[PDB]
């Protein structure tokens, strides 16, 4: 958003030295236990395991690709939660522009609390008005008192919870089955061999699951000076 | 009837002036010790420590109130499904009378009417200008007058006689030519 | 905490409850200066100590103006309501505002220990040179003074500018009449300054500027582009608060919103080329006191239409509602009085009809209906609009029909009686004068008094 | 600030500047007037006092003193 | 300038023959000084100020539908007295166009 | 979601910093004003870091806000000089037949302006490198020469010059004007010591502030040298 | 923006009610004076309560 | 918390102590004294007396008191 300032580094990937050291536990912690890191490395370790292992590739649904790589596939409940969000997020520094309410269609005011400070501006044209201010409680279908616009407050809460991104995956998405270590070997000798490591957070992650120091040039690896 | 007499019994009139006892009968400097209440003192009033001596915005008693998935509690509203439909039933503040006093009855009526607008474009646009160019007029009935005094102070003239006014602290000094 | 606060509401607060304190010296004075102008005589100030009396009145207009109105209806108002009207979290510049109220504060205890601990002499408050000079430490001080004031009146012009960047809503009129005024600091203070430490130099550094061969017009020219946007950058707030107050109250929209800016705006303009009708009896060049006189009787125009503008508020609005409220009196009573003072500015503002006022009483009455009657009168009436939201009781003004009537008859009392004196004639800054003028000078006294106990019965 | 109500006369006496009013009295009399301009201590105290006298009778007056 | 909405006659043709104006009373009720109960603590003195807020008031209309209180300038709109935070949710003024899209329809 | 703005709600270096200044009216000695300027430089950079921390707040208006301050400083820097300015031209009328000795228009003027020149080429050249993201250390050495140069110049002219401040207006306008754009050199100064190569780019205020202050001064010479010297 | 100031947040329960030790609640400094004197009357005046609203403002003597 | 929602809740609840009520108003009466303490300190340094007595400046008669 033209709010928001610029990408860090770390929006776009994150080092492997925040990788979990407890692979073997990281891999079996249920989605909805797991933290932003764990989330992360759970997602990258086996989404790049079944994407490094072209062969099987073609046979895989995309239900199952998709789980794999920690795509949530979208419905109407999700998506709506998912668009209000978005659409709570562009206008924290945006213009509140839109048709005008009516009883069908009444102005959607999303927020988070049971309450939000609105403005009617009135129709376009000359019939804009000056601007009434009123507090748009939750429960009330409001009607401004001299254009007659309908308003409504619609509050992004789900079971104690406002609605976010991370609960709209939670809530919605189901763990398949469990990942198998088997599979983060065979993918790590298949990319990473005679010193060459092609999968490099295959490497960590196996050497991880190993405890930590058994692969060659891993101690050098981790041994730090600071 | 008398309004006051309906919530007379809700105020009963006080004992202490300025609602305290001398602090040696209660000392409400010292803060409460009853569980739940450290960070108020005896009287109620927030204590020194929790509000300046130990300030959380200082870095005292560092608690992050979000948690793990960057959630913090919220109160859902009252729903109610009917009619095929799930509906949200609003909080309705209580009577005035509780938070006021005054028992909510006998009151005068002031009916709905949409905001008292001035109309007819056209001569509304009329008396704008008037409200500008009025004034305007004015003033440049002014101007003339203003340029003619101005020009008479200062026209040149056939003074015969000078005087010279000196002034000083805390007198004035006279200079004159002194007749032949 | 109590100093260490940034919230811009609780600094708002300061600003009030400062003014406030400081304003009781002001008034205080003001009563020294009118129970000596009683009579014909020394009444409370004795002739060896006429020091005093010059020092008295030199204090009350400094500290009424820039320590009392001006921070209270450019301080106190905006910073309270200006972030809400904008409908933005707080203020842009936290931590700068907490340090101008505290910067005010520091200034105030500058001139009154300089009262306790210097010598009391007086050069008038427009502090002319070589008289400004010539004198003791008493003025070094109070030049210290008002170079500290003028770091906290610049960082808080910088902080309502940065307003623009942020708001999240529509610059209503109050928000436009605070920017403009803000506008008038930037570009008028820097000229303070420099004649500010040319004063300075004078004093302090053995500088000639103001000796044989140097100019001493030249510091009247530098003080007063600034002295005369000063003038505006104290009413423009009190314009802004007559037309937010006007509106809610009468449930009336504003009329000619963009004409309303737009005079605000061309107040400012003007304002800023108009300096020179207070120096109409130096001996100034024909042509410049033609232009001068010209350009500022034009200022009547866009002042004009914000009068009337005034009017159709309050014009046509619903009988039902209770027009006794305390607030909307005093705004109402604002449009009385300020053409009152105004169309006496275009009086005086004949650079002939001013030979014969300038330096008389005339002039005094003249800025008091503006200033000690209208602005504080906009100052109250914003204060008393806002109660609720501030919060604040303890005392009986929401509905006082006394009050505001007692008020509005002796202030008019103490100064209206001015407005004689000025012709006949009786000048400025004197203390004894002839026999002849105790009759009004003794009404206005007996007024200024009466003033004085209205303000006890709020409370 | 030399000033002289009655002679409609207000004009500064500033140092660096010499001021030129002209005027023009058109009856006898004393015309009364005062500083009006804050110049230190006894402001108040530096009357401005002008007697204006036929021709003939200026004459034996500047003759005489 | 702005004269109110427009109306069409249509829109101005009754359903019924017995169609009045509906009155309503929109006098919020007879209020004073915010009273607070000996036995309340700051805590709970604060829930009786939030609860006293005219600003939370409406009038509730035939349909269901109510108008709020409403104000010119978002000053009216904080609680009374005004606390620490005011407008966490940014207030939203709501301005109206006719332009659409696609996107937002369904056939 | 978040705020859209993390509010400061306590400071106490306002307290601090007011208290700093009364030091400098409320003293009976002038090594305590040394002493006491700094302190001042102490706390105006502690509320320096209160800014570099604020960078936390990945706010996008930052940036613009503290931008147009610097503009509004400018314009106030500019006013200033403005009513020296006016205070030298009032009093024209007065100036070049009186017995004093004006300076010469070939040596100040012209070393001067090239000098200044150098000074606006070398931060020219930093602006140059922070837009390609590199550094060349020399250039801050460059500044110090020239930075050198202009305060070894204006001491000996001063020295040297045969008329003072108290023989005419003219004299004294020289004099302040000149001290003016010198402390307003030293203000440079000030400011540049410190410019080092942040990672962060240009996202740093620091950078585009330098820039315009040097120019500032530098054009603000041009002017004197005008009116003054040519 | 994940862990940063929450936009909202619901009010933690009130403290504990204290009573005293016969049962009697605890009361706490209260600046509304109940004035003694014989004056009783109510002054009511119809004030602005927004735009399209007003309220029934009393003043009691007490 | 509920006690930190309103600024300056203690006042707000009207449960403060009336004693910073009390220094608020000493502020001020002692602003109001920097005015009248010097008048009499000043006076009674230049006259010897801390007020005058009404015109006595000027000529009075001989049963003026
Ligand atoms: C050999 C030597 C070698 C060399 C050595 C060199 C050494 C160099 C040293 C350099 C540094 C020196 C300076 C150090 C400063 C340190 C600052 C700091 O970090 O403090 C943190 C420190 C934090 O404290 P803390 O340890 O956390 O605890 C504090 C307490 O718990 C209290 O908690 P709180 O903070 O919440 O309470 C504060 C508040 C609590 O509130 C109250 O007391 C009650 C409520 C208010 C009552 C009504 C007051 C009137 C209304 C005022 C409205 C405007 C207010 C504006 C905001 C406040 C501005 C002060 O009351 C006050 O303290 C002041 C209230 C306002 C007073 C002024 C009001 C006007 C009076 C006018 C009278 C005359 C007319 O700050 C303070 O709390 C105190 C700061 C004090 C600064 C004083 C400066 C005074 C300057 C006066 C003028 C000077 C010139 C003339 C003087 C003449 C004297 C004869
Ligand atoms: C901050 C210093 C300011 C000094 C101002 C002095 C003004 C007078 C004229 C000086 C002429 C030299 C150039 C000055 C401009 C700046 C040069 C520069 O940018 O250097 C960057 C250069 C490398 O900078 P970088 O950041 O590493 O690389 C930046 C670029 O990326 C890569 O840079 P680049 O490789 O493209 O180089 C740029 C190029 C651009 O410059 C030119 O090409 C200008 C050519 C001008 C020719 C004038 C004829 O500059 C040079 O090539 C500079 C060569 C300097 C070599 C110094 C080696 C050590 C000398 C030790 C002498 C010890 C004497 C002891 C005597 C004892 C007697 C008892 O900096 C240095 O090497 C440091 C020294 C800078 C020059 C200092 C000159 C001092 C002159 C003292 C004369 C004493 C005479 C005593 C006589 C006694 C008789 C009895
Ligand atoms: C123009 C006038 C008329 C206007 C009429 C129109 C008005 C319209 C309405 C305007 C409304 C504006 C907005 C209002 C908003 C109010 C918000 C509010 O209440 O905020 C809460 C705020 C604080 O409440 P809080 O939150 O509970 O604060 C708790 C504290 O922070 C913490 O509590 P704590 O207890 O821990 O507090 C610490 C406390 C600790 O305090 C103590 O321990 C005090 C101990 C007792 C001391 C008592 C004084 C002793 C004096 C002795 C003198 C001896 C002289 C001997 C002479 C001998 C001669 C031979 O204080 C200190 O430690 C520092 C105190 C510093 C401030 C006091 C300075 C006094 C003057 C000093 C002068 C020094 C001169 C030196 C010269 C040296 C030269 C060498 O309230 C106040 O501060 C009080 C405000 C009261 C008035 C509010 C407005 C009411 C409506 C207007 C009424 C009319 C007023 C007229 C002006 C005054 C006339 C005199
Ligand atoms: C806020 C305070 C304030 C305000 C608003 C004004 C406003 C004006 N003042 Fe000012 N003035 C002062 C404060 C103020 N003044 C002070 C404090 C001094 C003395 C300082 C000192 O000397 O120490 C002073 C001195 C002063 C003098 C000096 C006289 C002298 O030194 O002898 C003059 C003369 O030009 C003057 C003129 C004006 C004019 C022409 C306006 C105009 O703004 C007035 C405009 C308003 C109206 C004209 C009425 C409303 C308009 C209409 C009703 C429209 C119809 C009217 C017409 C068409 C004319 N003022
Ligand atoms: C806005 C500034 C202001 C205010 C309010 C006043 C108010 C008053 N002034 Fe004013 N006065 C000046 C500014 C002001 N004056 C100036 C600038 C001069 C010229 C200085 C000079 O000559 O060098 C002057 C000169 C001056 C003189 C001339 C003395 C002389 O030079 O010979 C006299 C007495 O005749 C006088 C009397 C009064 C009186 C009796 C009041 C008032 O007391 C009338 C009664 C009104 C009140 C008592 C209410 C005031 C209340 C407040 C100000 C507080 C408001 C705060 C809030 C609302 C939060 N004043
Ligand atoms: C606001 C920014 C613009 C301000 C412009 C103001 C110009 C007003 C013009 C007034 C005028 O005619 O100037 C005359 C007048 C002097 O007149 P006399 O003393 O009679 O001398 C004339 C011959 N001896 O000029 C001045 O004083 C000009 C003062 C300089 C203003 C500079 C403003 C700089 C703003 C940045
Ligand atoms: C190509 C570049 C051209 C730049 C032109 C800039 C023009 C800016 C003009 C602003 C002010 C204009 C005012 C009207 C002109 C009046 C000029 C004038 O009369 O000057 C003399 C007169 C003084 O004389 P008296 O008071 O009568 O007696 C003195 C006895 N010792 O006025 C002044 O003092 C002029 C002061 C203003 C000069 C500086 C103006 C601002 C400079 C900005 C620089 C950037
Ligand atoms: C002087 C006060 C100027 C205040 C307005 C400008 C402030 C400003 O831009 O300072 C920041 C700016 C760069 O900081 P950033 O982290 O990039 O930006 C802050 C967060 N975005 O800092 C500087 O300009 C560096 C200052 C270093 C020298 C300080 C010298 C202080 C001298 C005081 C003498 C008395
Ligand atoms: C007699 C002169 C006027 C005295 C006066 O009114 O002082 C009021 C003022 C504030 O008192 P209250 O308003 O009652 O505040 C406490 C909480 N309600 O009282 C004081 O400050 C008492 C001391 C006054 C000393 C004056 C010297
Ligand atoms: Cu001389 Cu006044
Ligand atoms: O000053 O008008
Ligand atoms: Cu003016
Ligand atoms: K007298
Ligand atoms: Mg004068
Ligand atoms: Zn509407």
């Amino acid at each position: 958003y033209r709010h928001w300032h610029r990408m860090s580094e770390d929006d776009w990937a994150l080092p492997l030295d925040s990788m979990p050291e407890d692979v073997k536990t990281l891999m079996a912690t249920p989605q909805t236990e797991r933290g932003f890191v764990e989330d992360y490395w759970y997602n990258r370790i086996r989404g790049e395991a079944t994407l490094l292992d072209p062969e099987a590739l073609p046979s895989k649904s995309y239900i199952a690709l998709a789980r794999d790589m920690g795509l949530q596939i979208v419905d109407e409940p999700s998506s709506h939660m998912m668009g209000l969000i978005e659409l709570y997020e562009y206008l924290r520094g945006a213009s509140f522009v839109g048709p005008f309410g009516t009883i069908e269609n009444p102005v959607l005011v999303p927020a988070v609390g049971q309450e939000r400070v609105v403005a009617c501006t009135g129709g376009v044209g000359d019939e804009e008005h000056f601007t009434l201010w009123f507090r748009c409680r939750e429960g009330f279908m409001y009607r401004c008192g001299e254009c007659d616009q309908i308003f409504m407050l619609v509050r992004l809460y789900y079971e104690d919870r406002y609605w976010t991104q991370t609960l709209v995956r939670d809530t919605f998405m189901s763990d398949g089955d469990m990942f198998d270590l088997k599979t983060l070997e065979r993918v790590h000798k298949m990319w990473n061999k005679d010193e060459m490591v092609r999968w490099e957070v295959g490497y960590w992650a196996q050497d991880y699951v190993l405890g930590k120091g058994v692969l060659p040039g891993m101690v050098e690896e981790h041994t730090r000076v600071n | 009837k008398s309004y006051y007499d309906d919530f007379k019994d809700r105020l009963k009139p006080g004992k202490y002036t300025q609602g305290r006892c001398p602090q040696s009968e209660g000392d409400y400097r010292q803060e409460s010790k009853t569980i739940g209440r450290e960070h108020l003192n005896d009287d109620g009033t927030r204590s020194k420590r929790y509000t300046v001596k130990e300030a959380d915005a200082l870095g005292y008693h560092y608690h992050p109130p979000i948690d793990k998935k960057g959630q913090v509690y919220v109160k859902g509203p009252n729903t109610v499904i009917e009619r095929g439909q799930t509906w949200i039933k609003g909080y309705e503040l209580p009577s005035m009378e509780y938070t006021y006093g005054p028992k909510q009855e006998d009151i005068p009526f002031y009916p709905r009417v949409k905001l008292n607008v001035w109309g007819n474009y056209n001569l509304v646009m009329k008396v704008e200008f008037l409200f500008f160019y009025l004034p305007t007029i004015i003033v440049f009935g002014i101007c003339i007058p203003v340029y003619t005094i101005n020009f008479a102070q200062e026209e040149v003239i056939y003074t015969t006689m000078t005087v010279k006014v000196t002034g000083r602290q805390w007198y004035w000094v006279y200079e004159v030519e002194s007749p032949t | 905490f109590y100093i260490l606060v940034n919230n811009n509401k609780r600094i708002g607060i300061y600003y009030i409850k400062l003014s406030i304190i400081i304003g009781i010296l002001g008034i205080v004075l003001s009563y020294i200066i009118r129970v000596e102008l009683y009579n014909s005589g020394n009444r409370i100030i004795k002739y060896d100590n006429v020091n005093y009396y010059n020092m008295v009145i030199t204090l009350h207009g400094l500290l009424m103006i820039f320590y009392i109105i001006m921070p209270g209806l450019y301080g106190g108002i905006p910073l309270y309501i200006l972030p809400i009207l904008s409908v933005i979290t707080d203020i842009v510049l936290p931590r700068i505002n907490n340090i101008s109220i505290i910067i005010v504060l520091i200034s105030y205890i500058v001139v009154i220990n300089s009262i306790v601990i210097e010598y009391n002499i007086g050069t008038g408050w427009t502090l002319y040179p070589p008289l400004s000079i010539i004198g003791t430490v008493i003025v070094n001080m109070i030049l210290y003074g008002l170079i500290i004031i003028g770091i906290s009146s610049i960082i808080s012009a910088i902080n309502f500018m940065n307003i623009l960047i942020v708001i999240d809503g529509i610059i209503y009129v109050y928000i436009w009449s605070i920017i403009i005024t803000s506008v008038l600091l930037i570009i008028s203070l820097p000229i303070l300054n420099g004649i500010l430490l040319m004063i300075l130099s004078d004093i302090y550094f053995n500088s000639i500027y103001f000796i044989l061969n140097g100019d001493v017009v030249l510091y009247q020219h530098l003080f007063w582009y600034f002295g005369h946007p000063e003038v505006y950058i104290l009413i423009l707030p009190a314009f802004g608060i007559i037309s937010i107050i006007l509106s809610v109250l009468n449930n009336k929209i504003i009329f000619g919103m963009k004409s309303m800016i737009l005079a605000i705006i061309m107040i400012s303009i003007l304002g800023s080329i108009v300096w020179a009708h207070h120096i109409y009896t130096v001996g100034l060049e024909l042509d410049t006191k033609i232009y001068f006189n010209n350009l500022t009787l034009i200022i009547s125009i866009p002042t004009g239409n914000k009068i009337y503008n005034w009017i159709i508020l309050y014009i046509g609005s619903y009988n039902i509602l209770y027009n006794g409220y305390q607030s909307l009196i005093f705004s109402i009573m604002f449009i009385i009085i300020f053409i009152i003072g105004g169309i006496t500015g275009i009086i005086i503002s004949i650079d002939i009809i001013d030979i014969g006022l300038h330096d008389t009483y005339y002039i005094v009455s003249h800025f008091h209906y503006i200033l000690s009657i209208g602005a504080v009168i906009s100052l109250l009436a914003g204060i008393l609009l806002l109660k609720d939201i501030i919060g604040y009781y303890n005392v009986i003004i929401k509905i006082n029909k006394y009050f505001g009537l007692l008020l509005f008859i002796n202030i008019n009392i103490i100064f209206t009686p001015q407005f004689i004196i000025g012709f006949n004639v009786m000048p400025r800054r004197i203390l004894e004068y002839s026999d002849n003028i105790i009759v009004w000078n003794l009404i206005s006294s007996i007024g200024s008094i009466s003033t004085i106990l209205i303000l006890l019965s709020i409370f | 600030s030399w000033s002289v109500p009655s002679l409609g006369i207000k004009c500064d006496a500033t140092p660096g500047r010499l001021v030129k009013i002209n005027t023009f009295i058109q009856r006898e009399g004393v015309f009364y007037g005062q500083c009006s301009e804050l110049c230190g201590t006894l402001h108040a105290f530096m009357p401005i006092v002008v007697e204006a006298v036929s021709p003939e009778a200026f004459a034996a007056h500047a003759k005489k003193w | 300038i702005y004269e109110g909405q427009t109306v069409q006659e249509s829109e101005l043709i009754p359903q019924e023959d017995d169609w009045v104006i509906e009155e309503t009373n929109f006098c919020l009720g007879r209020n004073c000084y915010v009273r607070f109960r000996e036995e309340d603590d700051l805590a709970r003195r604060a829930l009786h100020q939030m609860d006293s807020q005219l600003n939370k008031m409406h009038t509730r209309l035939r349909d269901g539908t109510v108008i709020p209180y409403m104000s010119f300038h978002p000053d009216e709109m904080v609680d009374r007295p005004a606390p620490i935070h005011t407008f966490s949710e940014k207030p939203l003024l709501k301005w109206t166009w006719d332009e659409t899209y696609e996107e937002a329809y369904d056939d | 979601f978040e705020l859209n703005i993390n509010i400061i709600n306590y400071n106490y270096l306002g307290i601090i910093i007011t208290v700093i200044i009364s030091i400098y009216i409320y003293n009976n000695s002038n090594i305590i004003s040394v002493y006491n300027s700094n302190l001042l430089l102490i706390n105006i950079n502690i509320w320096m870091k209160y800014n570099i921390l604020d960078m936390l707040n990945l706010n996008v208006l930052d940036y613009k806000i503290l931008l147009w301050i610097v503009v509004i400083i400018i314009s106030n820097e500019i006013l200033l000089f403005v009513s020296f300015y006016w205070i030298y031209y009032h009093n024209y009328i007065n100036y070049y037949h009186v017995n004093i000795l004006i300076l010469n228009s070939y040596n100040i003027v012209y070393n001067n302006i090239i000098l200044l020149t150098l000074l606006s080429t070398i931060v020219n050249i930093k602006f140059y490198n922070y837009i390609l993201s590199y550094y060349k250390y020399i250039l801050s050495y460059l500044i110090y020469y020239n930075n050198y140069m202009f305060n070894n110049k204006i001491i000996l002219e001063y020295k040297n010059n045969s008329n003072y401040t108290n023989d005419s207006v003219y004299m004294t306008s020289y004099f302040y004007i000149i001290l003016l754009h010198y402390i307003h050199i030293y203000d440079s100064i000030i400011l540049i010591v410190v410019y080092n190569y942040v990672n962060y780019k240009n996202i740093n205020n620091y950078y585009i502030n330098i820039n315009i202050y040097y120019h500032l001064i530098e054009v603000l010479y041009i002017v004197i040298s005008i009116l003054l010297y040519l | 923006r994940i862990g940063g100031p929450p936009v909202f947040m619901q009010f933690p329960p009130p403290p504990p009610k204290e009573y005293l030790a016969d049962g009697t609640p605890k009361t706490y400094p209260l600046h509304q004076p109940v004035f003694d004197h014989g004056y009783t009357w109510e002054h009511w005046y119809m004030t602005n309560a927004g735009v399209f609203h007003t309220v029934y403002y009393g003043e009691f003597a007490k | 918390n509920l006690e930190d929602h309103f600024d300056l809740a203690e006042y707000m609840m009207k449960m403060h102590n009336p004693m910073s009520e009390y220094l608020y108003w000493i502020a001020g009466f002692v602003s109001g004294l920097h005015g009248i303490l010097p008048l009499l300190h000043s006076n009674y340094y230049f006259s010897g007396m801390f007020l005058p007595r009404d015109n006595d400046n000027t000529q009075l008669c001989d049963d003026s008191w």
